């Protein structure tokens, strides 16, 4: 039985919601209401299991190389990005971004500074994440920070399964280079279940599903939403995912 | 609660189906055990259907994106 | 229909039987002698198989049973013998 | 009471089967029930059943007829192989009624092997999935019939046998083809005959 | 214009379906959003008709936009034309379903509403029941279908290639296009031409065979899709009014308010 | 923390340790997110998470297989009382009188550690070391799982006479004193001996038995209940039933234990 | 080529295994390789040479329990079903 987990200030989140980017109403419907939702649907799909016992993340950890059990790994994923979604959100546990992020992002993005790396991700996500979709700002092994969107439940960990292209649409030749050189690193590994290495961790992540603003901003003004979210994030849960 | 078949923390599986039919004999839904094993039978089928639509969707929409 | 056996002193097969693999060397012996039987000695139609052998035996010419220990082992807990 | 929560016991739950585990003759759907455990259940050797399972089993499925015997063995074997045809025939897509609306014994329509409708096509970034193909072994030199993931079917013909065929002979099945299965039905016994093209 | 259609009114509801709030967000909101990036991407769509735009704009990625708020325009209309409305209580007053709804068993197996023949739409049931078995399993695939969709997406139902061989069901993601003559055949010429680049700067060959067989048919190579209907699995639509756990809801009740002359309107004869 | 780590530069990818240490504190702190879980068994928490013997059900009993007994082709009659029935070609033992036995032998094991005897935890079958293991750690008692040596007890002189033994004060603290060859040689015997494999242990059985060592087991279908003071009807072939039982009583042990020191620190 | 006992045919429609193509198989299938069973009094077919007959050996001997696998019952009938057809100049 995978069960909501509780979140902090639990009371004051239910009065008002989280202040700036949703109201009470808004954060029902992205929270109270959706992670039941999810929770129940992947109990419902993995009891009786193996998966019952594991956690959403080493879930879809374990579920992402398998295709037919795809519905699993989406629950999972969703399970997993929006709570952390909703840990970047939290009032709290004013938090000030850290030393180390402003320096990684200064040298990961070509010396850009931190705010027109969010005006960027505004447009990232307003130009490729038609619907629903997720939006995260990861770090790779190499210490370099970039920004990922996922269609849909996607996770940022494992690369085949990033779902950062939508195929629905056409895709520029540079998107097909990329999609034949990502089957390529999955056809070399000599494991079964061809399973690859990726250690690529979330640092920020934002909830563009319908869930998360529809009612407190419209079919439309998304991009505010997203605005709304970076401005006024927790940072020490950020600062903590960073590792030194 | 029998009234449904479906039961968080539980699968999906046959002993489901046995169960309805026992819950429906007990509150008199319905009276011989032909009629209840039937009825939870195509309560399962429904379900079951369900679940593999979804399945082939999930997957669908996987190629779908990539 | 099932044979019970009594409680017996021992589980043991007198003598097991083990299947050696005949050696490779002999049955290509064999081929060539038979080749050089039907087509004739030094035929030109099996001359080939010679070369294997030339090699097969170039090195050297040529080139176990835990049936009692496992029954040995298992047979107070399969014998089916009351309890006391 | 302690009958009840017997009766409602997940061993309880497993039908009464006893069935030969070891089977050398025709198989044309599962006949064993399939036991699940868990990794960190299996570290212990717990499978659920009367008695710890022998450490020299590594797979995580079995199936079994006797919780206890005279000899104090687990009457057992450690195959979980059904399944994988169960769920390999969800990845052909093929489909195969009964399921919409005094004890019958026979198989009801599919016995659980596939739940699917037929009115329904795959839709893929190339473009709409026609005709689906799946790799399959040509068995025999002789219709000719093919084992394709898991299933022995008899393959339809387009012309003549492509003279790879001749040229291995008995050595065909080791050779992999790409094959469009034609159609899926389920005789009255329970076999699942389906026709498929050799591309 | 032509986005807007005569059977809804800004301030007026849909029966059963949508509330007033409910279609306004869903409906008017979102024409005006999204006519507004289409228009913005390019001013000449307001000439050219929908369909034309998505034929002629495909296969670019720089023109992407152009077809994506096309194919979403056009399908949004396209969903919304077949409803009527639908005699059950209005979705504002009925209390909103919670989480008991995921546990609660469908009747799409033991049931049928709304049947077409009824209404006296004799071809389209009689081609159904030729194709799907029954409008039992029909209405049963077709919700299942667009329930499994987890995002934004349609369950069409089509008619293959005027007349029709045979009938089918579909669901297309993100601003899909329903017919299959525009997509078809892009993966391979994208494989194609980069096996061109790289060779100019046979895994190719097996998987090209694959490649012509998914989408090869029989007396031509090129297989195109008649659209009749459409749903909308978008949370745009029902999240609403509906809820997270309302979407079932929201279905059975779609499929009540479907009018089916407008499907048999849709209907290319036959073979 | 971590010594003798030397960092990776800025300019250059992370290392393998450097890696292996960043998925570290992601899974402290991220991996565990999106659900918790509820109403799973793992089987690790049947060692170190006991319940107590009071709080102790009927159901928890049978999650736990303890009900599952012999194949009724291998039934000892003498175990007549202990039945609740027959089903699916083995016997079934009657959970209640298992309840009622095992809180009696769980009043015995605290009665024995809160006293400072010495208990013995006996078992020789294959994955039964960890649960013993932790049962006399927990009980600051002793355990026996690769074989029993006969005459163990009957002729201790030649068996344990030459390990070390050690003087302690009432809160189990080492004293350290030196002790004499005599007392080094004198035999020291189990107050209470609890075997989870009575019926491939006659050895021990017998010698507690001449000894006059109150012993406890778990007696199975096919076990002798008269052979042992304080028995306790379950299943002794499954390892879960087995650990839960020994979980049991280890913490009835540890809290005789608890008892004890609580009163000598007052 | 392939000697037939040396190759296993999977028959149409059945499920196989991998193991299924591999000589394991093969062994394991050969290790584990009528009317009278059927309820009927073997005494009435004692004027009936033929099915009789399925039931002796080539000489005429008449076959053990264990190879006819009859019951106790029915082997006795057959027996003297058998040796009625020899007395009465039949068979
Ligand atoms: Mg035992």
């Amino acid at each position: 039985i995978h069960v909501v987990p509780k979140l902090p200030n639990s009371k004051a989140l239910l009065q008002n919601g989280v202040p700036n980017i949703l109201s009470s109403s808004g954060f029902k419907t992205v929270w109270f209401d959706y992670q039941r939702y999810l929770c129940d649907k992947l109990t419902l799909a993995t009891a009786g299991q193996s998966l019952e016992s594991y956690y959403p993340f080493h879930i879809l950890l374990k579920t992402a190389g398998n295709p037919l059990q795809s519905n699993i790994f989406n629950l999972a994923s969703s399970i997993h990005n929006n709570h952390l979604f909703v840990e970047n959100i939290l009032p709290s546990a004013k938090t000030e971004p850290s030393r180390l992020f402003l320096s990684k992002i200064k040298d990961s993005f070509n010396g850009s500074d931190w705010e027109v790396v969010k005006e960027e991700m505004i447009y990232r996500a307003e130009n490729e994440v038609l619907g629903q979709g997720w939006l995260f700002l990861v770090e790779n092994n190499e210490k370099k920070l970039f920004i990922l969107t996922s269609n849909n439940n996607g996770t940022p960990y494992y690369f085949p399964r990033n779902q950062s292209f939508d195929l629905n649409s056409a895709i520029s030749i540079d998107e097909f280079a990329t999609l034949k050189q990502m089957k390529e690193l999955i056809g070399k590994s000599t494991k079964l279940n061809g399973k690859v290495q990726d250690w690529t961790m979330p640092i920020i992540c934002v909830n563009l599903w319908d869930h998360a603003y529809l009612h407190d901003y419209g079919v439309g003004n998304r991009s505010k939403y997203v605005k709304n979210v970076l401005d006024n994030l927790n940072w020490s849960v950020v600062n903590n995912r960073i590792f030194s | 609660d029998w009234s449904h078949m479906l039961q968080i923390g539980r699968p999906l599986d046959g002993e489901s189906v046995i169960q309805r039919t026992m819950y429906l004999i007990k509150t008199k839904q319905y009276g011989d055990m032909v009629e209840a094993y039937d009825h939870a039978r195509y309560e399962f089928y429904a379900l079951r259907m369900q679940e593999e639509t979804e399945q082939q969707v999930a997957l669908e929409e996987a190629e779908m994106f990539g | 229909p099932v044979y019970r056996l009594p409680p017996l002193p021992r589980l043991k097969v007198k003598k097991p039987i083990i299947r050696q693999e005949a050696n490779k060397c002999l049955v290509l012996m064999s081929n060539l002698l038979q080749c050089w039987s039907s087509y004739g000695h030094m035929s030109p139609k099996c001359a080939g198989l010679v070369t294997e052998l030339k090699s097969c035996t170039s090195e050297s010419a040529l080139g176990k049973s835990n049936i009692n220990y496992h029954a040995a082992r298992l047979y107070d807990r399969i014998n089916g013998k009351p309890h006391d | 009471t302690l009958a009840e929560l017997l009766g409602r016991s997940r061993i309880a739950q497993v039908a009464n089967n006893h069935k030969p585990l070891t089977y050398t003759g025709k198989k044309f759907h599962p006949t064993h029930q399939i036991i699940e455990t868990k990794p960190s259940t299996l570290y212990r050797q717990e499978w659920g059943l009367k008695s710890a399972i022998p450490s020299k089993i590594k797979s995580r499925y079995l199936v079994y007829n006797d919780l206890d015997t005279l000899e104090r063995i687990t009457t057992f074997e450690p195959r979980g192989g059904t399944q994988w045809n169960r769920l390999r025939f969800q990845e052909m897509g093929v489909p195969i009624n009964p399921f919409f609306k005094k004890f019958n014994t026979e198989i009801i329509g599919t016995g659980g092997l596939s739940y699917s409708l037929p009115g329904k096509l795959k839709n893929s970034p190339n473009g709409v999935i026609q005709r689906t193909v799946v790799p399959g072994r040509i068995l025999n030199v002789v219709k000719w019939l093919a084992a394709i993931g898991g299933f022995v079917a008899d393959v339809v013909f387009f012309q003549s046998p492509p003279s790879s065929f001749n040229s291995m002979g008995d050595f065909i099945r080791m050779k992999t083809f790409l094959f469009e299965i034609l159609e899926a039905s389920m005789e009255k016994n329970g076999s699942v005959s389906m026709h498929a093209r050799l591309l | 214009t032509r986005y807007a259609l005569e059977h809804l009114k800004e301030g007026a509801p849909l029966k059963g379906l949508f509330s007033i709030e409910g279609l306004q967000k869903a409906w008017f909101d979102r024409v005006k959003y999204l006519d507004a990036k289409l228009n913005d991407c390019t001013n000449e769509a307001q000439q050219k008709p929908l369909e034309t735009l998505i034929h002629e704009n495909s296969k670019s990625a720089s023109k992407k936009h152009i077809v994506n708020y096309a194919s979403s325009l056009y399908n949004l209309k396209f969903s919304m034309s077949s409803l009527q409305g639908c005699i059950r209580t209005p979705p504002e007053e009925c209390p909103r379903l919670g989480p008991e709804a995921l546990l609660q068993t469908p009747d799409f197996n033991r049931t049928i509403s709304n049947e077409p023949l009824t209404t006296g739409n004799e071809r389209l049931q009689a081609a159904l029941i030729s194709s799907f078995g029954s409008l039992m399993e029909f209405r049963t695939l077709l919700i299942n279908s667009n329930l499994a969709i987890s995002g934004d997406g349609f369950t069409w139902l089509v008619a293959r290639r005027i007349e029709y061989d045979k009938l089918f069901i579909l669901n297309t993601y993100n601003a899909g296009t329903p017919f299959n003559f525009s997509t078809s055949g892009v993966m391979n010429e994208l494989n194609n031409q980069y096996t061109n680049m790289e060779k100019q700067r046979a895994k190719q060959a097996k998987t090209k065979f694959i490649y012509e067989t998914q989408q090869k048919g029989f007396s031509g190579k090129e297989v195109s899709y008649i659209p009749l209907l459409a749903i909308d699995a978008s949370p745009k639509t029902w999240l609403t009014d509906y809820g997270v756990f309302g979407k079932r809801e929201y279905l059975e009740r779609v499929w009540d308010s479907i009018e089916w002359k407008i499907v048999e309107s849709r209907l290319p004869q036959r073979t | 923390p971590y010594p003798n780590l030397i960092p990776s530069a800025n300019d250059k990818p992370y290392s393998s340790q450097e890696l292996f240490l960043r998925q570290l504190n992601h899974s402290m702190r991220t991996a565990k997110l999106g659900a918790t879980i509820s109403k799973v068994y793992y089987p690790h928490k049947d060692i170190f998470y006991p319940p107590l013997p009071e709080n102790i059900t009927v159901e928890s009993l049978m999650s736990a297989g303890v009900h599952l007994g012999q194949s009724t082709s291998l039934w000892r009659s003498s175990t007549q009382s202990y039945i609740y029935g027959e089903y699916k070609g083995i016997h079934i033992i009657d959970l209640n009188q298992t309840l009622s036995y095992l809180k009696r032998a769980a009043k015995v094991v605290e009665g024995v550690s809160e006293s400072g005897g010495i208990i013995l935890f006996l078992g020789t079958r294959q994955g039964q070391k960890r649960g013993l293991e932790e049962a006399a750690k927990k009980t600051h008692g002793y355990y026996v799982s690769t074989r029993w040596i006969p005459g163990t007890l009957t002729n201790s002189t030649e068996i344990s006479g030459i390990w070390e033994k050690q003087e302690i004060d009432s809160n189990d603290n080492p004293t350290e004193r030196a002790l004499s060859p005599n007392e080094t040689s004198k035999q020291v015997k189990p107050d209470l001996l609890v075997v989870l494999n009575p019926t491939e242990n006659r050895n021990a059985l017998l010698e507690a038995i001449k000894s006059r060592v109150p012993t406890i087991a778990i007696i199975d279908t096919d076990s002798e209940p008269s052979l042992v003071t304080y028995p306790i009807p379950g299943n002794d072939d499954s390892l879960r039933s087995v650990n839960f039982l020994l979980g049991v009583l280890a913490r009835a042990g540890q809290r005789g234990l608890q008892n004890r020191l609580a009163r000598n620190n007052e | 080529k392939i000697d037939q006992s040396l190759s296993k045919k999977l028959p149409k429609g059945t499920i196989y295994d991998p193991f299924d193509f591999s000589m394991g198989r093969i062994h394991l299938d050969r290790k584990y390789q009528d009317i009278m069973k059927s309820g009927a009094n073997p005494l009435e077919f004692y004027a009936r040479p033929r099915i009789l007959s399925r039931y002796v050996t080539s000489t005429g001997r008449i076959q053990h329990r264990d190879i006819t696998g009859l019951s106790a019952k029915n082997q006795r009938r057959l027996s003297k079903a058998i040796r009625r057809c020899q007395a009465i100049g039949l068979m």
